[PDB]
């Protein structure tokens, strides 16, 4: 996707450490679909 | 003390109640023998991982499987 | 009011400066404000008359404010910080949210507008309390997070703070609003130093403590809460008009006395930080709260008012009151100018 | 006027729930453990001045 | 008294106040450069306590 | 000021490095005017009460000049312990900070030139 | 940040301008001033439930039974300006002009 | 607003007249707004028409200050050659006096506001020639 | 809509909250701080704040709110212009909000703020067999002693101060 916008670093960390971060809701289901993103965010806290 | 007391316990039967409720709740687990397993139990219920340890070389009391011999064990706990 | 529970309010109150005083967490700060509010409306509602009752609605709505303004930069800091350290806020918003909620929990202008109409309704012990003990904590709070303190905002509050209490207590005649717009102004005078060297607002808030204490236990000691009755002393008590004469050029910070030593030293610490024009405009506008003071001396000890026959009834009996270290606290209103040095221990 | 009566009579009052790298109950980690635990090493006696 | 003796007073009090005097712009001078650098004894305000950190294995191990 | 210094040690009035400083002597001018502020103390509270000044409770003007020569003992204590920690910590950061502290070239009054305005 | 933060913030600002702004009633100053703390209660727990912050989970529960415990002041304080004048109208309260 | 101060004392004097006076109106029209906003908070007019009168009126006459201020200000300056000079700013501060006499209908406040207002602003002048700071930065 | 459902809370908690502040009344008032407590509370339940919810419900609006109506009731009696021109004032504002923050994706009132739902800055983690923020408020007694202390005590002192205050005597 991210080819057309100029000065673009694919994969740059927004962190300046190099250390594994925890990967955020949005980092992991955030190109998805709203059915997958509504059953990991608000799934459990639903569920009955 | 004698008097006082059956007099209250006359005129007052519910506050005498309750202190007497309130008072063995205070004073009953410091003379209770089962007051150190509640503190044996609760430190032995593993809600979090128990996280191996490096084996340097010598940790002789630590086991190097669940069902080795060395470890704190729960006998007391099944047995009571 | 019971003994008893008067005992137990007045240490819920001083807990409450404790708390406030001795913790690390915002949460025991805020915990520390409400105890301490909760547990003084109560003496101010010791007379049960309905200005008490205005009084401490008034004052229970401008501190409760100032509670929930607080709790929000709290919050903020944990926004921005994620921590509770009693330290440096992480974000101008909670500064400027925390600068105006203590300003609000001393009555420091603009949210001066409580302290003349809450000191008027509350009997002098407690507008003693108010306006000697009260101003402990949030002092400890401003000296804790002046890292942050915003230099443009205090320092607007400190000279609106020392102007309207100039320009407040030259129309009054009731001692108990002037000694609140002596307290607007004082404040001003604490924190327009305290981004500069806080050691010295501490030195001007505890010279400030000795001279109120002594003002409101003459006060007390007379009976008086006007400027006309202040002025039948000298018929009855006439040492008393001494030291209210002595006190109140104390505080107008007249050399040779201890009420020179805050002014004095906030001059010469905001001059040593290169701040000229406003130090001096401070000093001039001094002079109205001194006006008041002369006004006051003068209707008390320089001349004789007249007085009524039934005087001389009260010449036959002595004072039973429990003067409390009123000798102690007008000695060190007065003469403490040469150990001036002694503003080190405050370091 | 921070009287620290805490460091004095070395009593925990308030120290506890003060950051989010204290300890937990059931060692519950934050989600911003590891960065917080590096700021406030880093930031550790060198002072606001230098810390900031 | 003597000329002697008011003189060389008044060279003990000139030392004296002189050496005061340094004192004081060395003071101003060291209070400005620790106010502006931050890196010595005067203006440590608090920052957080690393002792209070807990380094036990927590519950997850990406922290 | 200082509040990094009296941090690491906090609420001692008087550090265990204070005693390495000498004492005021009980001649010191500051405790024999706290021991004036005392007795004047004492002078005024037989006055506000209607009593003889000079004369009603000598063993109550005798605890007013104790009690602050008690209280003043210690406070000049801590003043000259706070003082000679400015001290120590001023001269201590000249001696850490050579170069911001140059030693100045201190030029005699043969080459040092004063323009000279006459008052006529 | 969170958009959620921004609507939160925003209602204690609304509260905060309807208790800096009275109308006639002191109950309506004490409802302005308690929903200001549920704007805290809401604003406080949505950031340490976010921060998954364990220990500060029970500091809402403080601000509410402190600022509940103030409410019960602020209605004891009404109801004697109310056996005094017969309502809790703000004007009624202007005795300490002069 | 403080960038309304900053585009007032970002034009030299003697150069640009329209603009500083523009500027100086927009200076002394905010002061007015807030002093009007003051003065309907504290004291409730008769009606919502006698509150917009109030605050036009005291708007109106601080931005009249500010004009002819800023207008004889640059004016001197422009016939006088003198940019870094503070009789510019006294002579200004003295029309704004002047000014103010005109709006509260008397000439004693005109004459009084003229002296005071021009050596107020002949000490703004020299704060902005030496460098005097009222809010210091604490240093030492 | 659905992912968007703890926004459409926070809208109408600030609605609630411009309907009662406004203040048409007392009773009114209370009724709309009624209505805005329970939104706000399903805005923290919809985060894992279970008890945190049931303590708005039980204690706010089952025991504080209560008392407010219980003393409206005995101030005012039963039988404008300021209170609906206010109240569509903060409406305009709050809609006005809605908009720039969901055409612009980015808004800057006082702070920055993001225009995608809230659901993204959660966590992708598991608890384990306990609720965090249930063991964090079970931890109250066992670390929190001086907390505890603190606000038993503050409670004593206004049981204390309520019985003080209103004697009248
Ligand atoms: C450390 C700081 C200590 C500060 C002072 C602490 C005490 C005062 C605060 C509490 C209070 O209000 O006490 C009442 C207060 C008297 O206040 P008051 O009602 O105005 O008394 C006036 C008449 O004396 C009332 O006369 P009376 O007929 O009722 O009885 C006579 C009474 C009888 O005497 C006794 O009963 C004492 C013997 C019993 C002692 C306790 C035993 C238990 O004599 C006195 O009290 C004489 C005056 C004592 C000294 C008062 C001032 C103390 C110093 C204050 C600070 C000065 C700082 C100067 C610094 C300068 C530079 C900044 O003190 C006492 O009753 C006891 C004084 C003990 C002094 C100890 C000094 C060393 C402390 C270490
Ligand atoms: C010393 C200064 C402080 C004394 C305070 C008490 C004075 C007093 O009561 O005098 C009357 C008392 C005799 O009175 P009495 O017959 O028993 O009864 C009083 C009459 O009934 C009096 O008749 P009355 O009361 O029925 O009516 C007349 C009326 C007359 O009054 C009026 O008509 C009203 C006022 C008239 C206009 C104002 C005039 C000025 C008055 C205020 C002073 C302001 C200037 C102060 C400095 C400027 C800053 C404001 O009132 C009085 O006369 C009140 C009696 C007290 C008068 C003196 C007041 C002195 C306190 C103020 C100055 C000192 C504190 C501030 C210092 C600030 C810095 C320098 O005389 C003395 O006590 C004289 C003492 C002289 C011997 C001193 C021996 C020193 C020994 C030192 C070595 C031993 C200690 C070693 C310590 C170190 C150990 C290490
Ligand atoms: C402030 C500037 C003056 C404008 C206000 C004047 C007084 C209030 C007023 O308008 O009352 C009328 C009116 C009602 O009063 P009123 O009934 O006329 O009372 C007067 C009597 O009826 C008596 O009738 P009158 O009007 O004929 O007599 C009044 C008299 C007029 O006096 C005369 O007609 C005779 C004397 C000639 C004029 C005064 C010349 C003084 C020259 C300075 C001293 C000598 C310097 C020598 C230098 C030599 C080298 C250059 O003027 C004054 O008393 C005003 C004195 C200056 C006011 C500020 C003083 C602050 C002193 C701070 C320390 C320095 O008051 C109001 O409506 C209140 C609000 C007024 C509008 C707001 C005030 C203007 C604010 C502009 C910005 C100011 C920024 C700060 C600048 C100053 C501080 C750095
Ligand atoms: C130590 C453990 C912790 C104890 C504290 C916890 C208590 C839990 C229960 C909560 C009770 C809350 C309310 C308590 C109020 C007590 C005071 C009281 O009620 O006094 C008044 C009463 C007479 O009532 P009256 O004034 O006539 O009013 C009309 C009612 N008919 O006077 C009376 O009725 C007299 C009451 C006092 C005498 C009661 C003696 C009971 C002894 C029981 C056996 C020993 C138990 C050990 C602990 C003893 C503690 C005292
Ligand atoms: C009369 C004084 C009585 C003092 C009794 C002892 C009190 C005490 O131990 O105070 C400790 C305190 C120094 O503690 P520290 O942590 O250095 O304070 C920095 C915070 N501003 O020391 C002080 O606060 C000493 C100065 C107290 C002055 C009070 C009267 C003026
Ligand atoms: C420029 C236009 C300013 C318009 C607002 C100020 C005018 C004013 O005073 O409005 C009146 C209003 C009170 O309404 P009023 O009719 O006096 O009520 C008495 C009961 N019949 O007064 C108020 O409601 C007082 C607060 C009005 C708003 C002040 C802040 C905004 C205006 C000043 C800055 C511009
Ligand atoms: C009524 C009570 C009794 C009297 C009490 C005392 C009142 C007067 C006190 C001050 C004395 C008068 C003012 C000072 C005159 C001495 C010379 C001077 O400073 O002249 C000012 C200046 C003249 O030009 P010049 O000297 O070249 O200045 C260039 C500076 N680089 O001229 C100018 O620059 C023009 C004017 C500018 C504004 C000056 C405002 C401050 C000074 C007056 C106050
Ligand atoms: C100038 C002038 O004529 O001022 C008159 C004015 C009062 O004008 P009026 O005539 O009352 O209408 O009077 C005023 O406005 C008050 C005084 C105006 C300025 C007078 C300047 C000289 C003052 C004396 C200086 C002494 C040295
Ligand atoms: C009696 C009353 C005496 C008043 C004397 C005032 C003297 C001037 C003090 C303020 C001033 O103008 O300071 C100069 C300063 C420009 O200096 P500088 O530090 O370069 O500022 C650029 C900021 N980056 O400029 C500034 O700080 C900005 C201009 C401030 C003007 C203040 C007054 C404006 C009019 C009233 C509002």
């Amino acid at each position: 996707i991210m080819k057309d916008v100029p000065g673009w670093k694919v994969g740059e960390s927004v962190f300046h450490t190099t250390r594994w971060v925890t990967p955020m809701m949005g980092e992991l289901y955030g190109l998805r679909t709203g059915e997958e993103i509504l059953s990991s965010t608000y799934g459990f806290i639903w569920y009955t | 003390v004698a008097a006082f007391l059956k007099n209250v316990w006359a005129k007052e039967p519910v506050l005498v109640a309750s202190f007497a409720i309130a008072g063995l709740a205070v004073i009953l687990p410091t003379l209770s023998p089962y007051t150190k397993y509640s503190l044996m139990i609760n430190r032995a219920t593993p809600y979090n991982y128990p996280v191996p340890l490096r084996d340097d070389g010598n940790m002789p009391d630590v086991p190097s499987h669940p069902q080795d011999p060395q470890g704190p064990s729960l006998e007391w706990l099944k047995r009571l | 009011m019971n003994p008893i529970i008067l005992i137990i309010i007045l240490m819920t109150v001083m807990l409450g400066t404790i708390i406030v005083m001795i913790s690390t967490h915002w949460l025991l700060i805020w915990i520390g404000f409400e105890m301490n509010m909760l547990a003084i409306i109560p003496i101010m509602m010791k007379k049960h008359n309905p200005r008490a009752t205005e009084a401490s609605t008034k004052y229970f709505l401008t501190q409760s404010t100032a509670s929930m303004l607080l709790m929000m930069a709290i919050i903020i800091n944990l926004m921005f910080s994620g921590q509770w350290t009693v330290m440096k806020l992480f974000n101008p918003m909670a500064s400027m949210l925390m600068t105006m909620a203590l300003a609000m929990k001393l009555g420091m202008a603009p949210f001066h507008f409580w302290v003349p109409e809450v000191t008027q309704g509350i009997p002098l012990s407690s507008g003693l309390i108010l306006l000697t003990w009260q101003k402990l904590a949030p002092m400890s709070v401003l000296y804790q997070i002046l890292p942050s303190i915003n230099l443009d905002l205090i320092l607007t509050l400190s000279i609106l703070s020392i102007t309207i209490g100039g320009w407040g207590g030259l129309n009054q005649t009731q001692l108990r609003k002037i000694m609140a717009y002596s307290s607007i102004a004082h404040m001003g005078w604490m924190t327009a130093v305290l981004l500069y060297n806080p050691t010295m607002t501490l030195l001007n808030l505890i010279i400030y403590i000795i001279m109120t204490s002594t003002m409101f236990t003459l006060f007390m000691a007379n009976s008086t809460t006007t400027t006309l009755s202040l002025s039948h002393t000298w018929n009855k008590a006439p040492i008393m008009t001494i030291l209210v004469l002595i006190t109140l050029l104390s505080m107008g910070g007249l050399p040779p006395l201890s009420g020179f030593m805050p002014k004095w030293m906030i001059i010469q610490e905001m001059t040593k930080n290169d701040s000229i024009i406003l130090p001096t405009l401070m000093a001039i506008t001094a002079l109205l709260n001194l006006y008041f003071y002369m006004r006051l001396t003068y209707s008390t000890a320089l001349t004789m008012f007249p007085s009524t026959n039934n005087m001389k009834m009260k010449w036959q009996f002595p004072t039973t009151k429990r003067m409390t270290l009123l000798p102690t606290m007008t000695v060190l209103s007065t003469m403490l100018l040469p150990l001036t040095p002694i503003l080190s221990i405050l370091e | 006027p921070f009287f620290d009566v805490q460091k004095k009579l070395g009593v925990d009052l308030d120290h506890w729930m003060t950051i989010q790298s204290a300890e937990q109950p059931h060692r519950i980690p934050a989600r911003c453990h590891a960065f917080e635990k590096e700021w406030i090493e880093c930031a550790h006696g060198i002072g606001s001045i230098r810390a900031e | 008294d003597a000329p002697e003796k008011n003189y060389e007073r008044t060279m003990a009090i000139l030392q004296i106040e002189s050496e005061k005097a340094e004192l004081r712009l060395k003071e101003l001078e060291v209070r400005r450069l620790m106010r502006a650098k931050g890196d010595g004894p005067w203006f440590q305000y608090p920052t957080i306590d690393k002792a209070l950190i807990d380094h036990s294995p927590k519950a997850t191990p990406d922290n | 000021m200082m509040t990094g210094r009296q941090a690491r040690a906090p609420l001692q009035f008087l550090p265990d490095e204070a005693r390495s400083l000498p004492p005021p002597k009980l001649t010191d001018p500051r405790l024999a005017y706290i021991g004036f502020l005392g007795y004047c103390s004492g002078l005024i509270d037989n006055a506000i009460r209607r009593r003889p000044v000079l004369s009603a409770g000598l063993h109550r003007q005798f605890l007013y000049i104790t009690s602050f020569v008690f209280v003043g003992y210690y406070l000049l204590k801590r003043q000259d312990y706070m003082y000679a920690v400015r001290d120590h910590d001023m001269f201590s950061y000249i001696k850490s900070h050579p170069e911001d502290f140059p030693e100045k070239d201190k030029k005699t009054y043969r080459e040092v030139f004063e323009e000279f305005h006459p008052v006529r | 940040m969170s958009l959620v933060y921004m609507n939160i913030m925003m209602a204690f600002t609304v509260s905060l301008t309807g208790l800096l702004m009275y109308r006639s009633h002191l109950m309506s100053s004490l409802l302005c001033l308690e929903g200001m703390m549920l704007s805290l209660f809401i604003l406080a727990t949505l950031m340490i439930l976010n921060s998954h912050f364990t220990l500060a989970s029970m500091m809402p529960i403080i601000l509410l039974v402190f600022a509940a415990c103030e409410a019960a002041l602020g209605l004891s304080l009404l109801v004697m300006v109310s056996n005094t004048y017969g309502t809790d109208y703000v004007q009624n309260l202007n005795l300490l002009q002069c | 607003a403080k960038t309304l101060l900053h585009q007032y004392w970002d034009i030299p004097e003697g150069t640009e007249c329209h603009r500083k006076t523009y500027a100086a109106t927009s200076i002394g029209g905010a002061s007015g707004l807030v002093v009007s906003a003051y003065s309907v908070a504290l004291k409730t007019p008769t009606s919502f028409l006698e509150g917009v009168a109030r605050t036009g009126r005291y708007t109106f006459t601080a931005a009249a200050i500010g004009a002819i201020f800023g207008l004889t200000s640059c004016i001197s300056a422009q016939v006088r050659e003198k940019p870094d000079d503070p009789l510019n700013y006294l002579i200004g501060g003295c029309a704004g006096g002047l000014t103010l006499g005109a709006r509260t209908r008397s000439y004693g406040i005109g004459a009084a506001a003229c002296a005071y207002m021009g050596l107020t602003a002949a000490l703004v002048k020299m704060g902005q020639l030496e460098g005097w700071k009222v809010f210091a930065e604490p240093k030492v | 809509m659905m992912t968007y459902i703890v926004f459409i809370l926070s809208i109408i908690f600030v609605m609630g909250f411009v309907g009662f502040s406004s203040k048409p009344s007392p009773i009114y008032g209370g009724l709309g701080l009624i209505v805005s407590g329970g939104v706000g509370c399903g805005i923290v339940l919809n985060f894992g704040g279970s008890f945190l919810g049931l303590m708005v419900f039980l204690i706010y609006l089952g025991g504080m709110m209560v008392v407010f109506g219980y003393t409206t009731a005995m101030a005012t009696e039963q039988y404008n212009k300021v209170v609906l021109g206010t109240f569509i004032t903060g409406l305009l504002m709050e809609f006005l909000m809605v908009y720039y923050v969901l055409k612009d994706k980015e808004v800057e009132i006082v702070f920055k703020f993001n225009g995608m739902g809230d659901w993204v800055i959660y966590d992708t983690g598991d608890s384990g067999f306990f609720s965090e923020e249930a063991m964090g408020i079970a931890a109250l007694y066992s670390y929190g002693t001086w907390l505890v202390i603190v606000t038993g005590w503050s409670l004593l002192i206004g049981v204390v101060v309520i019985m003080e205050i209103t004697r009248g005597n």
